This record gives C-alpha cells, sequence and structure tokens, in this order.
C-alpha cells in the first residue's frame, strides 16, 4: 500500500509541477528578451513531461506569451515513479534558477515564482528515499553494531 | 526461563490453597505471609517458531520437556 | 515520442514488480502458518506417543 | 498469455486460508558518478 | 542511450528475479515435505502399535490374573522418556 | 515475462493447496488415533479395578 500510495503521489506532484506551475514563468520567460530562463525551463519540461496525447498542447497561449484567456490542461495519473536519472536532472536544474550566484537568474524571476520553486525543491528531497520504501525502511532500524567488538 | 516459569506456577498453586481466615489472622499480628507478585509469562509459552540465524525454534516444546522434568522431580521429592 | 513510451514501459514494470513481491510475501506466511501447525501437530503426536508407551508398559 | 491472467492467478493466490500464524549538466551527472564510485571502493578497503 | 534497451534489460532482470523465487518457493515447500513424511513414518508406527496393543487388550484375563507379592520391588520401574534438546 | 510471472504463480499456488491438504489428512488422523487411544486407556482402566476389586 505505501509503494503504491508513493509512486502515485510522485508522479503526481511531479506532473502537477512540470505541466501547470511552470506555464506561467515560462510564459513570463518568452514575453522577456531573457532566453537563458527559457532555455532551462523548456529543458525541465522535455525532462519530465508525459503528455496524455504524446505532444505538449498547440493552441496553448502561454507558451506564445500571450495571457491565458484558463485552458484547463487534464493532467494525468498512474502510479509510477521517475528514473533517478531525470529526478536528479530536474532538481538540479531547479537549483539553479533559485540560486544566490550563477547577472543572477533569480532576478529575473517573479516572487511567487521563486517561492514556489522553492517549496517544490524542497519537498522533493526524499522523494527517493521514499521510492525505496523497503531499503530505507530497512536503513532507519539497523542496530547491528551493539555486537561487534573489533576495536576493543 | 522453564526454571523461573516452574517456581512460579508452583508457588501460585501453593498460594491458592492456603487458608484464607490463616493469611486474615497472621496478617493481623505483622507476620503477613506476602503474596506472589504477577507477572506475564502467557506469551512466551505461546511461541512455537521463534526465529534465530534461519532455524525456527519452538519455544514451548523446550519449556514443556523442562517442566515436565521438575515436575516428576517434585513428584518424587514428596513421595 | 519516446519519452511517452519510456513512461508507459516504466508503469508496465512497475505493475509486474509488484505482483512478484507479492507472491514473495504470501510465501513468507504461509511458510510461517505451517511452521506453526507442523508444530502443534508434532507436539499432539508426541503426548500420543507417550501416552501409548506408557499404557502398553501398564499392560504387561 | 495477458496481464489479466497472470494478476488473476497471483490474486487467487493471495486468498488462501493460513490460520494458526499469530548541457553543463550531464557532465556534472558523470563526474558525481566517478565519485559514488570512489566512494564505495573506499568503503570496502 | 536508447530507453527501449534500459527496459528490456530490466524485464530480463525481472525474469532472473522470477527464477529465483522459483528456487527459492522450492527450498520453502522442501523443508516443509521433508518434516512432514517424518511425522507421517511415527504416525504409521505408533498406529501399528496401537493396533497390537488393542488386540492385546481385548483378551486380558481379570480371573485368571496373579499379582506376585513377594517379586514388589525387585522388579524393574517404569521410566518415562528424558529427552531434552 | 508474462508468462513467466503466471507459469510461476500457478505453480506456487497448486504446491502451496497440495501441502495444506497433507497437513489436515494427518491431523484428522492423529484424532482418530487419540480417540482409539483413548478408549484402550479405559478399557484398561476397567480392567484393573476389577482386579482390585
Amino acid at each position: 500500500v505505501f509503494n503504491h500510495a508513493i509512486r502515485h503521489t510522485v508522479y503526481a506532484a511531479l506532473q502537477d509541477f512540470s505541466q501547470v506551475t511552470l506555464r506561467e514563468p515560462l510564459r513570463q520567460a518568452i514575453k522577456k528578451k531573457k532566453n537563458v530562463i527559457q532555455s532551462v525551463l523548456q529543458a525541465i519540461r522535455k525532462t519530465v513531461c508525459d503528455w496524455e496525447t504524446g505532444h505538449e498542447p498547440f493552441n496553448d497561449p502561454a507558451l506564445r506569451g500571450e495571457k491565458d484567456p484558463g485552458f484547463d490542461i487534464k493532467v494525468p495519473r498512474r502510479a509510477v515513479g521517475p528514473s533517478s536519472t531525470q529526478l536528479y536532472m530536474v532538481r538540479t536544474m531547479l537549483e539553479s534558477l533559485i540560486a544566490d550566484k550563477s547577472k543572477t537568474l533569480r532576478s529575473s524571476l517573479e516572487g511567487p515564482t521563486i517561492l514556489d520553486i522553492e517549496k517544490f525543491h524542497r519537498e522533493s528531497f526524499f522523494y527517493t528515499h521514499l521510492i525505496n520504501f523497503s531499503e530505507t525502511l530497512q536503513q532507519c532500524c539497523d542496530l547491528s553494531q551493539l555486537w561487534f567488538r573489533e576495536f576493543f | 526461563l522453564a526454571d523461573q516459569i516452574f517456581a512460579y506456577y508452583k508457588v501460585m498453586a501453593g498460594s491458592l490453597l492456603l487458608d484464607k481466615r490463616l493469611r486474615s489472622e497472621c496478617k493481623n499480628q505483622g507476620a503477613t505471609i506476602h503474596l506472589p507478585p504477577s507477572n506475564r509469562y502467557e506469551t512466551l509459552l505461546k511461541q512455537r517458531h521463534v526465529q534465530l540465524l534461519g532455524r525456527s525454534i519452538d519455544l514451548n516444546r523446550l519449556i514443556t520437556q523442562r517442566v515436565s522434568a521438575a515436575m516428576y522431580k517434585s513428584l518424587e521429592l514428596a513421595i | 515520442r519516446e519519452i511517452h513510451q519510456d513512461w508507459a514501459n516504466r508503469e508496465y514494470i512497475e505493475i509486474i514488480t509488484s505482483s512478484i513481491k507479492k507472491i514473495a510475501d504470501f510465501l513468507n506466511s504461509f511458510d510461517m502458518s505451517c511452521r506453526s501447525r507442523l508444530a502443534t501437530l508434532n507436539e499432539k503426536l508426541t503426548a500420543l506417543e507417550r501416552r501409548i508407551e506408557y499404557i502398553e508398559a501398564r499392560v504387561t | 498469455v495477458t496481464l489479466e491472467d497472470a494478476l488473476s492467478n497471483v490474486d487467487l493466490l493471495e486468498e488462501l486460508p493460513l490460520p494458526d500464524q499469530q548541457a553543463r549538466y550531464i557532465e556534472q551527472a558523470t563526474v558525481h558518478s566517478s565519485m559514488n564510485e570512489m566512494l564505495e571502493e573506499g568503503q570496502e578497503y | 542511450n536508447e530507453l527501449e534497451c534500459v527496459t528490456n534489460i530490466s524485464l530480463a532482470n525481472i525474469i532472473r528475479q522470477l527464477s529465483s523465487l522459483s528456487k527459492y518457493a522450492e527450498d520453502i515447500f522442501g523443508e516443509l515435505f521433508n518434516e512432514a513424511h517424518s511425522f507421517s513414518f511415527r504416525v504409521n508406527s505408533l498406529q501399528e502399535r496401537v493396533d497390537r496393543l488393542s488386540v492385546s487388550v481385548t483378551q486380558l484375563d481379570p480371573k485368571e490374573e496373579e499379582l506376585s507379592l513377594q517379586d514388589i520391588t525387585m522388579r524393574k520401574a517404569f521410566r518415562s522418556s528424558t529427552i531434552q534438546d | 515475462t508474462t508468462q513467466s510471472l503466471a507459469s510461476v504463480a500457478y505453480l506456487i499456488n497448486t504446491l502451496a493447496n497440495n501441502v495444506l491438504q497433507m497437513l489436515d489428512i494427518q491431523a484428522s488422523q492423529l484424532r482418530r488415533m487419540e480417540s482409539s487411544i483413548n478408549h484402550i486407556s479405559q478399557t484398561v482402566d476397567i480392567h484393573k479395578e476389577k482386579v482390585a476389586r
């Protein structure tokens, strides 16, 4: 039950973030000359987007730059966690956006954008540990060392 | 474990059958025959697949062996 | 795109692994129960063997 | 020959009565991997 | 790297896990069966003994029964088994 | 992989069922033999009491 619940929640959180939350900053960056943010945000979308129709929506106005009229997108659900490589890539790219030193990528971003990025980046810390629930449960309850005495 | 289990139950058996009026009288003269403290052995007696180093140990069987030896010893001592 | 198929395949593998772990857990539980009732049967048999020893010693 | 049959087999297997039981990022990733390999070798030593 | 290669490798891995599970299940079932077989042997032996004892007991003669007063203690006493693991 | 999983599950299920039935049969045998042994004990006790009387 924990494995199913954990995988479902991880997938849901990752996809909600990627598909819904990153639309506003991407629209802002498209309406702006700066393109480093656009390249990074776009890169994060290619990495961890599962377009339920197979392709990103085409008539999306946020991608173009114009304000939403709206534009509901149905986020899919399924119990499967992101591979280690892509979860790591996403986390490092988010850390890159909200970075004190990088002429700063955090300067361009607005207030709520950085606040939500900081949030998701903080909660995504334990995803790797929780996906491997059995191994971590084993680790959290290790009392093997009470017997060994090689040093003494 | 077997030794103290048998001792506990022998003491309880002996205490159950002791005259109650005698206990009252003794307490009234400051010579109380103290009760045996209660104890929780029931869970141990029900163990049958204790796990240790890949072996399955039937604790109940071993406790029975020791306790039966003790009961035989008690009867022999009485006679 | 290849990422979409990748997600689909990973979901497939996840389903299969969950099933395998269910099988393993069933194996463990069944083994434990069989140990318990084998211990009971063995105890009953032992109680019977001793009793027949005693009876046949009393009748001869 | 399908997920349905295998899953049904597992389900029917899980109901028997059992009583009496109680870019700049790829290079970073590569270097990180090598460093981790060195860590595990060090633990072995 | 193409992803399909990774997925196929993982499928082969889960099949290997299935084979390992098969071996482990066989081990458990054999461990159960061996001791069950031992119980069966013991039960058959006890059944033979009980049949013999029953046919013997049905023909006990009380009127002919004679007890030796003189031999009360020179007789060897019966002792129960004292096996302790 | 699907075929392998289905086959392994089927085989394990059949073994578990067989072991369960075997244990239950043995328990029934022992119950019956306990009844018979109790009867023999009662008969022996009756005989001894008759001799004493």
